[PDB]
């Protein structure tokens, strides 16, 4: 089982990497669940080259690229960190 | 015609053992010629 | 440590009598007090049947210059024997990126070191190479021995093991094609592969005689015989006897030639004349 | 920019003589014309009757847009048939050769950006007939088209559903859709006529690279590259492209890069039509069946003039020099037989006037059958370690000034990919590029702190000072590979002394010689010297330091008692391991690199750890298997979205304990609903934790009813969602002692419905996405579903990867 955290701020080579750490048992992989946790409203992962950040593509991240794909996934509507009006000037974008 | 057809594929089985057989002279006269090549140098 | 060594003394056929993984082990932690008996681990490896463990003991026997064999073989004989249980074990070896291993960085290195014996070494790895299954591979190694052998009797060694190759594989084909024609299956590529074999074997008969000649230039550079015989050689070809010619007066150095240049030059000229090039 | 558009453009004048004629008083208001309102009032605005400005003007506004990474469909979401009515009125203005070569470069752009947003359903509606099957009615012949359609049973009954929808539609359907399907032919021959047409300017280079990056974003998404990849090969882009004078030109390298990348992605070793990666053995067979192919084709028809060309093995006639006698053998009426007979095109409509002599069909001959090296072939020879020449590339030099006025030829990361081991390759390419790039910046900012001279006697020294460089001597080899290198921390300050002297195994280091005295050649009036040359660095080498010795060559054992004690001498010895393959091409070229090294640059630990991950990348590519088979078709974009999901797999676990999940029996009934839960045993009365949730299918029981074949038309299928029964289960938990430390540990914090749905995903095998926002407990549920999985599965193990280490921390507090 692999969990990720914030996979909205790592790259697709990066989320991919710990999702094939392991080698393969006779010709299959042994990782059954795939867990990533994470927020594409949020920032993107930072990239050096401007180049490869908007032509190239490179800050696009996997939990992104799954939800722009039609995936299904489970989005939480409940928060109880921040005061009611900052969390309402956030849920706009959400 | 299938009565000729026999002769023509005898006489290309011929000329194909002949042109195989000429071959391995020429792959063993190669061969010779190597030794010898090698012998001298 | 002194101790120890009475000890391994009365370990060594506790080991012997006990074999397998942990006997391995038991040899693997004895290597690092007295490694001169690590070779004759080796022959457990033989033993056990790891042809890699071997390998890498081969290897790192070979990196320090100053092991020396209780044996007394010398480095050139245990690089064959190295080599020869390579060739053997090809399909058991198991090679990729994640081991760190090189075979054609160690046939290089061998073939480097051991000039004599250079042709040798390019028969197992050509052999290797058709024990993989690589045909293309083993006929690429074929002729990279053939054309940087400098001895000709390694490069007739060598020609002779890719002759040998070629004819067992024209036979294999050729009796596939009768299998198949004797059942009443036409296969137009097997045909055409087979015929492409005879044609492969045909042209290298034919360049036999010029791999022969290159051989003899690259031996002496300054021989006008080789240059002669290489134009001869070449018959009627106008443009290849040029270039010979040409190669034969940029390669054949004036002030160390051992034959004669003048002959060279008067027979050029008598070339040019029979092609009515007076000017020339 | 879209700040430039607010002021007194040509455009906007136009735009306001031609639409905003109306004879109203409006009130003389000084309101500033924003980008967005401008768009806003041009959208409501739009219609059939609308001008071609109009249209323009939106393009533009869309491409001003798609440059900011700013969402712009969704705003055409409103109107689908207005959306539909622009792409039409595009699609024919990029067709028409009225217009200058400018607008048809937009145009392309526009339409490029368009193709790299399938995700949306309108865009997705309108790109779908143009990369449909009809495109393959535009073959060169016949029987190349029924030979695709007898090898694949789908691709024939695909083009038979295409015919009888064209037979059944009416006639603006049918020239709709012969549109569509001629749209990107008379495209690929209005770019085959502007490659030849000669005295190719600016404009028409821009629209040949835009070209290009259109083609390569084509052959990039599978969907549409099962028909590009076999358009390509019927018209010849590639040769035609290659024997182009705009990419002969030496000014168009950004050209001929793209046509390089494309002919990269056209010929990648993956299925067409199936999808399925192919490995080197499968091109290699697939290759061998193509010469041999070739061959019997020359043995039956000029067995008597290419008896060597039939005769000729895969290795003797892959090459293009080899195969470049053989094809010279033949005539020109014999080559376009050997064309003909190959089912590949010889000619062109007289409108495009493509000059198809015997040259061009050598050439389109010797492409057909060149070996090409494969994507793993390709991440293979890629070196990990930048050198001198990949610093300095031009490739790198051109991204590194890229402002999106024209494309780059490098790898695009999309939604969909054509197979994994192509994105791990472009992903590989990416992180290289990214990292030869920072190292290049790195090392000219230690050169321009170093400022390299020119002092007495041609020695080149430098004059300021760098802490992320240090002047040395020449390195000498011990062993092979294994070098010494001696530097000198007399002049250094106790923090970089410090910083240098602590050198981690393996670290990144670069061994540079420089000479500054040839930038003094580009002070004499002669030729234009490079980045490189203009900073007075030669060669640069990358090395690993694996240890840091004294200058007695004994390693230092105790670190801090070397630094805090007195060091009797500031020369230090560093053992640093030089690449392999560097050393080889040094020593194959007989170049004396490491005797004129001078100078050696270290970097940032943080930074310099883009080696391992380029060798990881590279040994991914190289894997055969690097993706599990159940989440292939997620990651790659195709198929259906949801099939990773535990709805769909056949591995979903029927019986899930979940223990401390509920604090009670209410917390459980509020966090499913819709779903009917009841208990496992007879007792009505609720029970509280630990909890253990079966979910049972609800069997329909099948009455016998008579099959009524009447009331079946009428009666849509409804979405009847399937009541799983939630058993929940209780039982007692096991004692762990009698001492107040063995009681475990309980979860208090009351979760969400959608945080335990998350959760009840997380636990079972599949895919899960958490879309969670800030401050919504996301770690929580993370750290509740390792619980359970650490419980449920004791001999499973559990790998979290996190972005930042307070993540990491915080998950740790949390379990």
């Amino acid at each position: 089982n692999v969990i990720m955290e914030e996979a909205a701020q790592i790259t697709e080579i990066e989320n991919f990497i710990p999702l094939a750490l392991q080698k393969p048992k006779n010709g299959q992989m042994a990782l059954q669940r795939v867990v990533l946790c994470g927020d594409h409203y949020q920032n993107s992962p930072v990239i050096q080259g401007l180049a490869f950040r908007h032509y190239a593509n490179l800050e696009q991240s996997l939990f992104s690229r799954l939800v722009r794909l039609g995936v299904p996934t489970i989005n939480l509507d409940q928060q109880g960190r921040a005061r009611p009006s900052i969390s309402n000037l956030y849920r706009w974008r959400y | 015609s299938e009565s000729s057809t026999k002769n023509a594929a005898l006489t290309a089985a011929q000329e194909r053992l002949a042109r195989f057989r000429a071959l391995q002279a020429r792959a063993k006269e190669s061969s010779q010629q190597n030794l010898k090549e090698a012998t001298k140098e | 440590i002194t101790q120890h060594n009475r000890i391994w003394a009365l370990y060594r056929p506790f080991a012997n009598s006990a074999e397998g993984i942990t006997a391995v082990k038991i040899w693997r932690r004895y290597m690092q007090v007295h490694p001169e008996d690590a070779e004759d681990f080796i022959e457990l490896l033989i033993q056990c049947g790891l042809y890699t463990e071997a390998v890498k003991k081969y290897i790192e026997i070979l990196n320090n210059p100053k092991f020396q064999s209780k044996n007394a073989k010398g480095h050139y004989e245990l690089w064959s024997e190295m080599v020869d249980l390579l060739v053997e074990h090809a399909v058991d070896i198991e090679t990729g990126h994640e081991t760190g291993i090189d075979v054609e960085r160690i046939i290089r290195s061998g073939i480097e070191r051991f000039s004599d014996q250079r042709g040798k070494l390019w028969s197992g790895l050509a052999t290797y190479w058709i024990r993989r299954g690589n045909f293309d591979r083993a006929r690429d190694v074929f002729e990279e021995g053939i054309t940087t052998v400098m001895t000709v009797r390694d490069f007739t060694m060598i020609f002779d093991a890719y002759v040998e190759f070629e004819e067992s594989v024209i036979g294999t084909l050729m009796e596939a094609a009768s299998r198949r024609a004797e059942k009443g299956v036409v296969d137009e590529s097997a045909d055409f592969d087979l015929d492409i074999r005879m044609m492969r074997f045909e042209h290298l008969m034919d360049r036999r005689p010029f791999l022969l000649n290159d051989v003899l230039l690259r031996q002496n550079p300054n021989n006008v015989a080789e240059w002669e015989k290489r134009v001869a050689l070449w018959g009627d070809n106008k443009e290849e006897v040029v270039k010979t010619y040409t190669d034969a007066i940029a390669a054949i150095n004036p002030k160390k030639a051992v034959g004669a240049f003048h002959l060279l030059w008067a027979n050029y000229a008598k070339f040019y004349e029979k092609a009515g090039d007076l000017r020339t | 920019t879209l700040e430039d558009l607010e002021g007194e453009n040509q455009f906007t004048n136009l735009a306001r003589q031609h639409w905003l004629n109306v004879p109203q008083q409006a009130a003389k208001i000084k309101v500033k014309t924003d980008v967005l309102k401008r768009e806003l009032y041009l959208w409501p605005g739009y219609g059939e009757d609308s001008s071609n400005y109009h249209v323009l003007l939106i393009i533009l506004i869309v491409n001003a847009k798609r440059r900011e990474r700013v969402s712009t469909w969704d705003i055409f979401a409103d109107r689908p048939a207005d959306f539909s009515d622009l792409f039409r009125r595009a699609l024919s203005m990029t067709l028409d050769s009225s217009l200058s070569w400018t607008i048809r470069t937009h145009v392309l752009l526009f339409i490029i950006h368009a193709f790299q947003s399938l995700d949306y359903a309108i865009v997705r509606k309108e790109c779908a007939p143009l990369v449909s099957i009809s495109i393959w009615h535009n073959l060169s012949t016949e029987e190349k088209r029924e030979a695709l359609l007898d090898s694949n049973p789908h691709l024939r009954k695909a083009w038979r559903a295409a015919t009888k929808r064209f037979e059944s539609a009416d006639d603006a359907t049918k020239a709709r859709l012969r549109f569509d399907r001629a749209w990107l032919y008379s495209l690929v021959l209005d770019f085959l006529t502007l490659l030849y047409s000669g005295n190719a300017k600016q404009e028409h280079v821009l629209y040949c690279e835009r070209f290009v990056e259109f083609l390569t974003d084509l052959q990039s998404q599978l969907p549409t590259r099962r028909y590009v990849n076999t358009l390509l090969q019927d018209l010849h882009v590639l040769p035609a492209l290659s024997l182009s004078p705009i990419y002969n030109d030496e000014g168009n390298g950004l050209l001929r890069e793209l046509c390089n990348l494309f002919t990269h992605y056209t010929y990648f070793a993956v299925d067409d039509q199936s999808g399925v990666q192919l490995s080197r053995e499968q091109a290699y067979d697939r290759h061998c069946a193509i010469l041999a192919k070739l061959q019997r084709i020359a043995m039956k028809h000029f067995k008597e003039k290419l008896t060597v060309l039939a005769l000729s093995n895969y290795g003797s006639i892959d090459k293009r020099s080899e195969l470049e006698p053989l094809l010279q053998a033949l005539t020109d009426d014999e080559l376009v037989q050997l064309s003909n007979l190959m089912n590949i095109r010889t000619s062109y409509p007289d409108a495009a006037r493509i000059p198809v002599d015997r040259k061009f069909i050598v050439e389109v001959l010797l492409t057909t059958f060149e070996r090409r090296k494969t994507f793993q072939d390709a991440a293979q020879a890629l070196s990990v370690l930048p050198t001198e020449e990949t610093l300095f590339d031009i490739s790198l030099k051109r991204t590194d000034q890229y402002d999106g006025s024209r494309p780059l030829a490098l790898p695009k990361l999309n939604l969909q990919y054509l197979s994994v081991g192509d994105f791990l390759w472009r992903s590989f390419v990416l992180y290289r590029c990214e990292s030869f790039y920072a190292i290049r910046q790195d090392l000219e900012d230690a050169l321009i702190r170093l400022k390299p001279e020119v002092r007495r006697g041609g020695v080149t020294g430098f004059a300021g000072f760098s802490k992320m460089a240090l002047p040395i001597s020449k390195p000498v080899i011990l062993d092979v590979v294994k070098a010494e290198v001696t530097i000198d921390l007399r002049r250094l300050t106790p923090q970089i002394r410090r910083d240098w002297e602590s050198l981690r195994p393996d670290d990144v280091v670069f061994l540079l010689a420089v000479d500054a005295s040839r930038q003094k050649q580009s002070a004499n009036g002669g030729a234009v010297l490079s980045e490189a040359e203009r900073l007075g660095l030669v060669h640069v080498r990358a090395a690993e330091i694996i240890q840091v010795l004294d200058d007695k060559g004994k390693a230092i054992r105790d670190p801090q008692a070397y630094f805090d004690g007195h060091t009797r001498s500031d020369i230090r010895k560093i053992q640093l391991r030089l690449d392999a393959t560097s050393y080889k091409a040094d020593t194959e070229a007989n170049r004396n690199v490491y005797e004129d090294i001078n100078l050696i640059v270290r970097r940032s630990s943080r930074e310099n750890n883009f080696k391992p991950v380029l060798e990881s990348i590279q040994d991914l590519t190289l894997s055969e298997v690097p993706l599990a088979s159940w989440l292939h078709e997620v990651f790659l974009g195709y198929g259906d979205p949801a099939g990773a999901t535990f709805k769909q797999l056949p591995n979903r676990l029927k019986k899930i304990n979940f223990r401390d999940t509920f604090l009670d029996w209410q917390h459980l009934v509020e966090s499913f609903p819709g779903k009917i839960i009841e208990p496992s045993d007879d007792v009505s009365s609720s029970f509280g934790p630990p909890y253990v949730l079966e979910s049972v299918e609800k069997q329909v029981e099948e009455h016998p009813s008579k099959p009524s074949k009447k009331r079946r038309r009428d009666v849509e299928p409804a979405l009847m969602s399937k009541v799983e029964t939630l058993k929940v289960s209780t039982y007692k938990p096991p004692n762990n002692g009698p001492y107040p430390v063995d009681a475990p540990k309980l979860n208090k914090i009351r979760f969400t419905p959608t945080q335990i749905d998350a959760i009840y995903s997380g636990t079972q095998p599949g895919l899960t996405i958490i879309v969670g926002p800030p401050g919504t407990g996301k770690t929580d549920v993370a750290v509740q579903i390792i619980s359970n999985i650490y419980h449920n599965f004791p001999e499973q193990k559990t790998l979290l990867v996190a972005h930042s280490n307070q993540a990491l921390n915080q998950l740790f507090a949390k379990i």
